[PDB]
DNA sequence: CCCGGTGCCGAGGCCGCTCAATTGGTCGTAGACAGCTCTAGCACCGCTTAAACGCACGTACGCGCTGTCCCCCGCGTTTTAACCGCCAAGGGGATTACTCCCTAGTCTCCAGGCACGTGTCACATATATACATCCTG
DNA sequence: CAGGATGTATATATGTGACACGTGCCTGGAGACTAGGGAGTAATCCCCTTGGCGGTTAAAACGCGGGGGACAGCGCGTACGTGCGTTTAAGCGGTGCTAGAGCTGTCTACGACCAATTGAGCGGCCTCGGCACCGGG
């Protein structure tokens, strides 16, 4: 599949703008892609671990919130 | 259908987290 | 019509080294201090105390931030020290001694 | 009138001596070891309690503890601990 | 009655399954605890302890010491990849640190 | 009709004297979004 | 023709996207990436529409914080521009590495 | 209502009056 | 007849808080005043955050608290910031701030 | 349907008390409910930990007070403690 | 007491930096380190005294310090029995 | 000795031992100072004071380890105040 | 960026039912409080001295400047797919039936946790030459 | 391209701190054995929320050009390190004293617990108006 390139250069540039950067290097996109991939992999692993125990065929925003709370990135807006 | 056939606790531990 | 009186004592102690020091020529140690006359905590109303020394020192304007306010130093001659006590309330004029 | 305090030093030394016949351990190392045991016990038990509360269950079970261990332990330590726990839960229920 | 067998011996563990169950049942964790939860918890704790003790003993033999001291614990934890992640936010007294000198601060 | 559906807001914000609809058989269904949008327009006279 | 100097449009984009509150990552590509990642953890797992949105929100917030720390580290090196070493230092100080 | 002490109450009322005056 | 919330002068559900405390496995015995105290603290924090977000949304010509202004308040208040440090408000955005080094002139 | 439950009504009442005219959207209401739930969880966990430390089998108003002290930063703690103590004192008098 | 933050001298801070890997140290680094250590001790001891007062005790035990460090995230082994 | 050799020697020396680097008697007085601001006539256990000193030393060692990289980031060998400031800011203590 | 017009779907208010909160009543148990004590925390003072403080000197590192070379930045046009609606059906959840697992209580019993004294059993401190390991020539 | 001149190991030793090992205590635990409770597993089945079809423009992407920013070289200055001498209070451990953490003993108000009653809250539905959208200043 290898659809990690969905997080493209313009999207990473807009994220940088929001983070307050006004100039990006040429090798920042491939590093941001890997960092985001690791962060996802971790959160999704926790979510799937919750879902397996829950015996649900559908991963839920509640499982995502639990994974975020475990990773310490508490998120508000999705019922938790 | 659930194969089971073994002890409840051991069975759950073995399958519920394949 | 409210008048509050706070008793304090300000002074200095000095100890003679017995001989003139060869490093800097100083002959006495001294500690200059403000402390309360009563057994009370000055920090509840004093923000800081500034002590202005003679211009012979690398920095003449010293600062202390907790009671009993004092500075320990060394010297060989007598001079006038200006102690400026600032209160927590910025609207209150600091005291000068 | 005695004030006796418990600890895991009697079993931490048994495991130590069974996994290393010739190596000992000092008292400070034993205290740090007991602290580590207590900390990980608290972590795993709290994670199992959280899983139970999320599943709307008032009792913690071996399955909750297993998922809690999978969540807590990282990578190739999670698998080891889980295999050990599974093997122990099967050798315990077999009446041996 | 029949000769009483302890749950730790029945399972094959050394850590106190009885005390683990007592803590679990009287603690904040839940209302009541199943028989399998404390066995699993004690087994996991015993495994972690055996692993860290093996690493500490290896460090001790490397340093030529027969008694595991907090140095051998800190070195083991910060040399192991997974135990370091497990105890990243944990400080050990009198354990010290690693001789990790940055290559940029070396003689040139 | 397609552009009218796409920009119904812009057209709805304009007051029209006459609204002419050629080949009115394209709005024969009252449940049609086309029919609803064209009815929600401000027009003084209508010629189908 | 007319073109702005380097640094004029970047500041406009910053001032715009720092006040606008909307997901910057593309929704369908992010969803496809989430599905790819979940495929390596469990086969044939379904995802609620809100779960992907929550994941995207969390990832975007994390990346925004990471880029803030990266810009801080870059400015620390007297560099107005950021580079992968800045992200490396930011994560190192955060404790993620 | 009592939300927080001086540095919050007065500063908050000032922020409230800010846009009221700007309008 | 009388809800404990109105009895204590609070708006939050003292009864629901007591129920959640005794059912959350927090302890085997919930004190009579523990849920009242917890509900009072929750009401205080909620009033603080709601007031700040209200006057942050009304500062932008609006009359309805939104996540953007909730985030603005939470990140401008030094106490609420330390409280919800590692928390992320969905659709909250970030604070307008451009470093002087990046700024021109 | 089930019965998902939230503090929406009480949040709206406090919003009316603080700003009689400023409303709140559904997203904001959900975020506030999540915040309230998270603060409740944290305070209750800290109170249970304090009870376990003191070997008390009960979580009392004093435990809640100490948990709020151990979590709120300074002036916020001093105000929340005053609010809680006043609420409990007014409750004890009825 | 007063001005006991000065009981952390330049040799002590330089040894603490040597143990952290720093080779060369500046002049104001010592003041910065004193200020940071004081801010850290302030929070740690505030949590410890909060755990103590609540227990109606007059002595700050080691378990209080352990719990304070756990709250602050600095889990400390070796003093938990 | 060349400036830096006796410093790398001390680096290798103190990254080998585990003893406390801060003096007890001076650090206990600082602990009692900071405790005075919270409770008058407060007693402390020797184990509690040792745990406090250990926590402080570990925190400062971590802070200096981060400050070393913050300094190296600017092609500098000496750690300056802005380095510890950036460390604290990115840690979240004075953000 | 600010201002006047239109517009719509999500905010906010009403209806109604039910299940949780409340009222009343009981048991008991953890706790509040006083009694006693004995450890450890506090204070103090002197002999020893290792560490700290102050100062001199210069060497190497910060830091400021300059120059090249390019690697991003802004703008125009070109190509891909994200996005907004319908249509099956696959699952997430209500509803009912029923059993293995745990709770609770009460004796019976193996096991570990210290008080104490005894006997081993590390490695901290001390000592010295061997080895680097420099740095000035 | 050395060699005084330091500093850093390396190895050996011993005796006092500390693991290590009985000796009996017992009281808090650990398990066995009946009786009772109960919640979640399992099987259906109704019902929304996914995953899957075809267009529309809006954003991603490709290219270009030059411009300002990174990185390297270099030099000036000063301050930070190291060594020496003077100074100070830190470590030691010896003695004296009492304060309160802790054990303990007794008596008791508060809360879990159980049953009945009541209205606060919440799903649901509809009407409506605050702000999304937009085109001219």
């Amino acid at each position: 599949r290898d659809n990690i390139q969905g997080i493209t250069k313009p999207a990473i540039r807009r994220l940088a703008r929001r983070g307050g950067v006004k100039r990006i290097s040429g090798l920042i996109y491939e590093e941001t892609r890997g960092v985001l991939k690791v962060f996802l992999e971790n959160v999704i692993r926790d979510a799937v671990t919750y879902t397996e125990h829950a015996k649900r065929k559908t991963v839920t925003a509640m499982d995502v919130v639990y994974a975020l709370k475990r990773q310490g990135r508490t998120l508000y807006g999705f019922g938790g | 259908k659930r194969p089971e056939g073994m002890h409840r606790e051991v069975y759950a531990l073995l399958y519920s987290d394949k | 019509g409210v008048t509050i009186v706070k008793p304090i004592v300000y002074g200095n102690v000095a100890r003679y080294f017995g001989k003139k020091r060869e490093e800097d020529g100083h002959t006495h140690q001294w500690t200059v201090y403000v402390k309360p006359y009563r057994n009370e905590d000055m920090s509840a109303y004093v923000k800081k105390i500034q002590f202005k020394l003679h211009e012979s020192y690398g920095n003449p304007l010293r600062v202390v931030t907790k009671p009993p306010y004092e500075i320990t130093e060394t010297g060989w001659g007598e001079f006038e020290i200006i102690i400026k006590i600032f209160f927590i309330d910025p609207n209150e004029r600091p005291v000068t001694l | 009138k005695r004030s006796r305090k418990e600890s895991y030093s009697v079993y931490v030394y048994k495991v130590l001596k069974q996994v290393h016949p010739d190596t000992g351990i000092s008292s400070k190392a034993m205290g740090i070891m007991n602290s580590f045991v207590n900390d990980i016990f608290e972590r795993i038990a709290g994670e199992a309690s959280r899983l139970a509360h999320y599943n709307k269950r008032s009792t913690i079970t071996s399955r909750e503890i297993q998922t809690a261990v999978r969540l807590l332990l990282p990578g190739e330590l999670a698998k080891h601990a889980v295999s050990e726990g599974t093997k122990a839960v099967t050798k315990y229920t077999s009446s041996k | 009655r029949a000769k009483a067998k302890s749950r730790s011996s029945r399972a094959g563990l050394q850590f106190p399954v009885g005390r683990v169950h007592r803590l679990l049942r009287k603690g904040n964790y839940a209302e009541r605890v199943g028989a399998g939860a404390p066995v699993y918890l004690a087994a996991v704790l015993e495994y972690l302890t055996a692993e860290i003790l093996e690493l500490a003993g290896n460090a001790a033999r490397d340093n030529k010491k027969t008694r595991i001291i907090p140095r051998h614990l800190q070195l083991a934890i910060r040399n192991d990849e997974e135990l370091n992640k497990l105890l990243g936010r944990v400080t050990i007294a009198q354990g010290g640190v690693l001789p990790n000198i940055q290559a940029v601060l070396l003689p040139k | 009709y397609k552009l009218v559906l796409q920009d119904h807001q812009a057209f709805r914000r304009k007051n029209w004297r006459y609204l002419i609809l050629d080949e009115a058989q394209n709005i024969k269904n009252f449940k049609s979004q086309r029919w609803q949008s064209l009815l929600n327009f401000n027009s003084q006279r209508r010629l189908l | 023709p007319h073109r702005y100097r380097p640094g004029t449009v970047a500041l406009r984009e910053i001032r715009r996207y720092q006040k606008s509150t909307e997901l910057l990552i593309r929704k369908l590509p992010f969803q496809r990436l989430v599905r790819e990642i979940a495929q390596d953890f469990k086969t044939d797992l379904r995802f609620q529409s809100s779960a992907v949105m929550a994941l995207q929100e969390a990832c975007e917030a994390y990346l925004v914080g990471l880029f803030e720390d990266t810009n801080l580290c870059a400015i620390h090196a007297k560099r107005v521009t950021i580079m992968p070493k800045d992200i490396q230092l930011a994560r190192r100080i955060r404790g993620e590495r | 209502r009592q939300s927080t002490a001086e540095h919050t109450r007065q500063t908050f009322l000032r922020v409230q009056e800010r846009q009221g005056q700007s309008r």
